[PDB]
């Protein structure tokens, strides 16, 4: 929508569009249009201070970064105070960009630091787990810390993202995710089974599906699922591998009640 | 305390007045405080101008808020209604420092005086000064009141006087402003009524001033030359106003002259022809005229910024003036007008010659490189004739050659001679000026530095550089010697014998050397670790030493700040001591001076840096300490820092989420910092401090931490006694009572 309509719109509209345009650019990945759309937002204001600095950074251009951030800072402190003053329930919203530039912060000193990467990840981890429980902010924190990490290298954080969007009404978004970490869509090739390589992602999936219409198909995956662990564990026993035995006994009896209440 | 005092600022009372003004500055930095009021009494009444700059400099400075206004305030108001002028700008630009600070009374004070001073308009020229004053540094209060400025000051202004002129519109210029950036009609109105040679003057620049605020581009090209809907309706009137006046007053009367060419270019660049040709002509009429040969080349130069392509066809008459006045070598405008011409290459070829024919004088060299800026293309014939004269100059009056040596440096340029020239140069030279620029310049010229040819040019040089940098009797030329040498220089100063150099600039006395000395050789070591080390620990011995065992304020404030240098700067020698040192610091903390603790918790902060997930084990009671401090402002250190210093440490160790429940007033105390202060360092750094910690769930902070109800059915009767006695015993328990 907003590509289709960019020459045909007044300025005073653009500039509204603007903001959603460099939202959903950035989602997608074209930095193109991002551009475009940002230089569009007026500086005064804290969304745009945000933007030049995220585009900054992508550019490596990390002292102008920098200065962006503080701007944001600066033009942030009004709407702080002024919510802060009546109750912390009223100023949740502010905190959440406050954790969102303190994040954009720590995000240089990954570029710069290859021996203080493993510490950042666990930092963020153990912080994301102090929030509430909302859908949104989730969202926004993700995609913010998506500047340098990938899913594949933390597949916990997005596993719990896919859980809480399942407990809410939003099972498509969850399918998502998990077609987005299997690296695959066994929906489309209904009639291969699923693979097998990482199967914490593997049982996530059959649940998800058992929480929709297919109930008698998640129960014959499973039951094939139990198959493979137990012959994988025959296999491939060894005295290295036995914390992994570990984890693996431990997943199989989650399976195995499952089957039972569903049978 | 008195006395010392006393003789200081009659000192000042009876460039020496500056370095005097900054030494009572510093020495009141260090700091009685009746002595000091006594001797401003003292110098007030009685001369004056040291005394205004004892008053004036001392704001913003100490630590007065308004027992100093409300003692001053006397003192400004005494001098103003009676007095002679001139010394007045001294007076000003003391109100003008004094009305910056901004207690609780800066509305009153500004519009009492703005009041008196429109009842004036000795006595109008203050009143002038006053209104310009409070405009400049209160934009807010002298808002307040427009129309009684406007009306009295266009009575006031139209007096056959040029001194009351040349204040009243620099006043009307401050109020259009602040107009503006939030009367114009009024203004035209009462120009022209005037015109229709005392009511020309002032006139013409008030126009200037609506015509100016009218267009800022012009303006914009006005100042930045310099250095180196109204209006529009009522246009035709004007011009044909103006054009007649100009053609018919052609020798009727060097003031008008002025305001004439003032007007001119911006009127020309309001829209760039009408009267071109009768411009070109007055101005170069009054171009040969030396009264007003200074002016008419600044009205020649503005209208050639003004009228872009029609200046061209009086190219070879200013020129036929330029090459022959300074051979002799007024010009000073002329080369302005030549680089603003530009803004045309072969023309200035020839130009070349004698420009560089003049010697050197100031804003030439400039004015070649903005020329070399805005149009690339000749210049190596510019650099030939530049360094032929200096080789002229510099073969052979003083402060010639402190600007030859300050040019040497300026853009590109085309060396072996000019190099061991310079080194006789500086040799030659028992003087602080021609040392130092010499010094920078020989500095500069070395830029490049794997190849060993000049290698053993640059030793030499370097060698020399160092000896004069450690053997300077005075201090002033080794701090800038020493301070020449960046980053870029590492592989001459890892030899031996500048190393030891290096290490004797060590342990000197004005501790700054010693502090650019300890950072330089810490960004060595890196490369020659076998010489460094062994030093730097020696070193670190005797720095934990003096503050372990020494019971004296600056020293140990002198070693804790060269411990934080130290740990910031090659860190590597520092990770096998960091529970020594700490355990050190954290004593100095735990007493029952505040820069002492200023630059410990400044170097905390570097320790923390510098390590992590090693530091945890010890957050705790950094936190009891801090947070300690943070409340009960008994001990009063600062927040700012403190602040900085418990978010690096929450930052580097990893600390999140379980101090709000450990201490669970922690966020209670952070907000209330917002609605507190007004600092834009501790709100970014409260802020900073909330994000690194992380936003916390409402739930989880909740987990973590009678006259209307005496209103029930009783009868009117009973409930007024009731309410009186229980207020009576509200206020009946100590306190008020003390009067009540």
């Amino acid at each position: 929508q907003c590509c289709e309509k960019w020459t045909l719109v007044n300025d005073e509209t653009q500039a509204k569009m603007a903001r959603m345009a460099a939202a959903a650019a950035w989602g997608l990945g074209q930095w193109d249009s991002m551009e475009e759309y940002t230089c569009m937002i007026p500086r005064d204001t804290h969304d745009g201070a945000f933007y030049r600095a995220v585009l900054a950074l992508h550019q490596d251009l990390f002292s102008l970064a920098q200065q962006c951030i503080d701007k944001a800072r600066d033009l942030l402190d009004a709407e702080l105070t002024a919510m802060a003053g009546e109750s912390y329930s009223r100023a949740y919203g502010a905190m959440v960009s406050c954790h969102m530039l303190s994040e954009l912060e720590e995000v240089i000193q990954y570029k710069l630091v290859p021996e203080r990467r493993e510490i950042i990840r666990q930092i963020w981890w153990e912080r994301l787990q102090g929030c509430q429980r909302i859908v949104e902010d989730w969202q926004k924190i993700l995609m913010v810390r998506s500047l340098v990490v990938s899913p594949h290298e933390d597949m916990r954080t997005w596993l719990k993202y896919a859980s809480l969007c399942g407990k809410s009404g939003r099972l498509a978004l969850a399918h998502k995710t998990l077609v987005l970490l299997l690296g695959v869509d066994p929906s489309r090739q209904l009639d291969h089974p699923l693979p097998t390589v990482h199967p914490q992602v593997t049982y996530a999936y059959m649940k998800n599906m058992w929480k929709s219409a297919r109930k008698i198909d998640a129960f014959q995956h499973m039951q094939h699922f139990v198959q493979t662990m137990q012959q994988q564990a025959q296999h491939a026993i060894a005295t290295e591998d036995q914390q992994h035995k570990q984890e693996l006994h431990k997943l199989m009896a989650r399976c195995f009640l499952k089957l039972g209440e569903w049978q | 305390s008195n006395v010392s005092v006393l003789q200081q600022f009659a000192s000042g009372l009876k460039r020496a007045k500056a370095a005097k003004e900054l030494q009572h500055y510093v020495t009141m930095e260090l700091r009685s405080t009746r002595f000091y009021d006594q001797l401003n009494h003292h110098i007030f009444e009685l001369e004056r101008k040291g005394g205004i700059l004892a008053i004036a400099s001392l704001i913003g400075v100490e630590g007065g808020n308004a027992t100093r206004i409300g003692r001053f305030a006397n003192y400004l108001r005494n001098l103003l209604p009676s007095n002679d002028p001139v010394v007045m700008e001294m007076a000003s630009k003391a109100i003008g420092r004094l009305a910056m600070a901004g207690d609780t009374f800066t509305a009153e004070y500004v519009e009492f005086e703005v009041k008196r001073a429109l009842e004036w308009l000795g006595r109008r020229h203050a009143a002038v000064l006053v209104l310009r004053e409070l405009a400049i540094s209160v934009p807010t209060f002298f808002f307040q009141q427009v129309q009684p400025f406007f009306d009295n000051i266009f009575v006031a202004v139209w007096d056959p006087k040029q001194a009351i002129r040349e204040g009243a519109v620099a006043a009307l210029r401050a109020c259009l402003i602040l107009t503006t950036q939030r009367w114009y009609r009024h203004t035209f109105e009462e120009a022209e009524k005037g015109f229709d040679d005392d009511r020309i003057h002032g006139a013409l620049l008030i126009l200037n001033e609506l015509v100016r605020i009218s267009s800022m581009e012009g303006e914009r090209l006005r100042e930045e030359m310099e250095e180196i809907l109204v209006e529009s309706r009522c246009c035709r009137d004007l011009m044909e106003e103006k054009f007649d006046q100009v053609c018919q007053w052609v020798l009727k009367c060097s003031l008008i002259q002025m305001t004439i060419l003032n007007l001119l270019p911006r009127l020309a660049a309001f829209r760039p022809t009408q009267y071109l040709q009768d411009t070109m002509n007055h101005v170069l009429s009054c171009v040969k005229k030396e009264k007003e040969r200074t002016a008419a080349f600044q009205a020649l130069g503005l209208l050639s910024v003004a009228v872009r392509s029609e200046f061209k066809v009086y190219l070879p008459r200013v020129l036929d003036i330029i090459r022959a006045a300074l051979p002799p070598k007024v010009d000073a405008t002329v080369f302005t007008c030549i680089s603003m011409l530009a803004r045309i290459q072969q023309d200035i070829k020839e130009l070349l010659e004698p420009m560089l024919a003049v010697g050197l004088s100031p804003a030439l060299t400039a004015v070649l490189y903005d020329l070399s800026r805005q149009i690339p293309q000749l210049k190596k014939d510019i650099q030939d004739g530049l360094l032929k004269m200096l080789s002229l100059v510099l073969m052979h009056d003083v402060g010639s050659i402190t600007l030859a040596l300050r040019t040497l440096g300026s853009f590109e340029f085309e060396l072996t001679q000019f190099v061991r020239h310079c080194a006789d140069h500086f040799l030659n030279s028992e003087h602080k000026e021609i040392r130092m620029e010499a010094a920078r310049t020989c500095s500069r010229l070395l830029t490049p530095s794997v190849s060993q040819t000049a290698v053993q040019v640059v030793a030499d040089v370097l060698s020399k550089l160092l000896v004069v940098g450690i053997t300077d009797p005075d201090p002033d030329i080794r701090y800038c010697v020493l301070a020449s040498l960046d980053e870029r220089f590492d592989a001459h100063l890892a030899q031996a014998e500048n190393l030891q150099a290096l290490f004797v600039a060590l342990n000197d006395q004005v501790f700054e050397i010693r502090e650019l000395a300890i950072c330089t050789v810490g960004r060595l070591s890196s490369m020659n670790p076998a010489f460094v080390m062994p030093f730097l620990r020696k070193m670190l011995i005797q720095i934990l030493t003096e503050l372990e065992h020494s019971g004296i304020g600056r020293i140990k404030e002198q070693s804790a700040r060269m411990l934080g240098h130290l740990v910031s700067n090659a860190p590597r020698l520092i990770r096998p001591y960091m529970e020594p040192i700490l355990k050190a610091l954290i004593l100095k903390l735990k007493d029952p001076n505040p820069g002492v603790i200023n630059n410990v918790l400044a170097t905390i902060g570097e320790l923390a840096q510098v390590s992590g997930l090693e530091m945890r084990k010890w957050v705790d009671e950094l936190f009891i300490i801090i947070m300690d401090m943070l409340q009960d402002s008994s001990l009063l250190a600062k927040r700012q820092v403190a602040l900085w210093t418990l978010g690096q440490l929450v930052a580097s160790t990893g600390y999140v989420v379980e101090p709000y429940r450990k201490y669970p007033t922690l966020l209670e105390v952070l907000l209330n910092f917002l609605k507190t202060e007004q600092n834009q360092g501790t709100r970014r750094e409260a802020i900073r401090v909330l994000g690194l910690l992380g936003a916390l769930d409402p739930y989880k902070h909740k987990v973590n931490i009678e006259m209307l109800v005496n209103m029930g059915n009783l009868p009117l009767d009973e409930f007024y006694p009731a309410v009186s006695m229980v207020a009576l015993m509200r206020i009946f328990r100590d306190q008020s009572l003390s009067h009540h």
